[PDB]
């Protein structure tokens, strides 16, 4: 069926292919679907620390300070987010 | 730039179907996800670039991705996205 | 004479708050706002363009 479902993702690799295309200015769907799975895994990551930050409150939301406790409290997601902006 | 707080948001029902996620919060997931993309795709360029490849597959996103990810993230990405590229390229 | 460890600390508490001041300015800072509404989730569709499916491809 849909071309993120044939590789099982939720993130979507079409338009991740012309993302792609637009900062690259040929893009094959393989890097796309790449792409995809590692910007989905990522960003699987990142939640389930900041969602386990949020448990035992009675409303489970996650706010800027757990997603702060999930980057800067992870040694590797903290190195990747100062390398990026700088 | 480009909007992924929607699938951001299906991300995080997969991991936590129980948990909600603020605005703000979502904004700067959005952004951090930007962020990484254009480092990735730069990168994989470079890599294009480098190895005189004509199109960029995963195996420069791959490539990029061990450069740029620390310790085992990149492991669990490498991981990750073969196991896409094998199902995408499978039959369904 | 002056002590060996004197000052020994400052550096560490320099690069302390230098890590607290990026995560206070970094995407509009990672701290908590009054009226931060609940993200509201309005699905997308994803088409792929006709050059998505391409094809993507020494002796001795």
């Amino acid at each position: 069926v849909s071309r993120s479902q044939r590789a099982g993702l939720q993130f979507p690799v079409g338009r991740i292919h012309r993302h792609l295309k637009s900062r690259t200015t040929r893009v094959g769907a393989t890097a796309a679907v790449y792409s995809a799975a590692i910007l989905e895994y990522l960003t699987a990551e990142v939640l389930e620390l900041a969602g386990n930050a949020s448990k035992d409150l009675k409303v489970k939301r996650i706010t800027p300070r757990h997603l702060q406790l999930a980057i800067r409290g992870d040694e590797e997601l903290d190195s990747l987010i100062k390398a990026t902006i700088a | 730039k480009e909007s992924y707080s929607i699938y951001v948001y299906k991300v995080l029902k997969q991991v936590h179907p129980d948990t909600g996620i603020s605005s703000k919060a979502m904004g700067i997931m959005n952004s951090f996800v930007n962020d990484i993309f254009e480092r990735i795709a730069g990168e994989a360029s470079r890599l294009a670039h480098y190895n005189k490849r004509s199109t960029i597959t995963s195996r420069e996103i791959q490539t990029a991705v061990r450069l740029l990810l620390p310790g085992e993230l990149a492991k669990h990405a490498v991981s990750e996205g073969t196991k896409a590229v094998t199902k995408y390229t499978s039959a369904s | 004479a002056p002590r060996k460890t004197a000052g020994n600390r400052l550096s560490g508490l320099l690069e302390a708050e230098e890590e607290d001041e990026f995560y206070q300015t970094t995407y509009g800072g990672f701290t908590e706002e009054s009226g931060d509404d609940e993200y509201q989730g309005s699905d997308t569709e994803d088409e792929v363009d006709s050059d998505f499916d391409i094809d993507e491809g020494s002796d001795g």
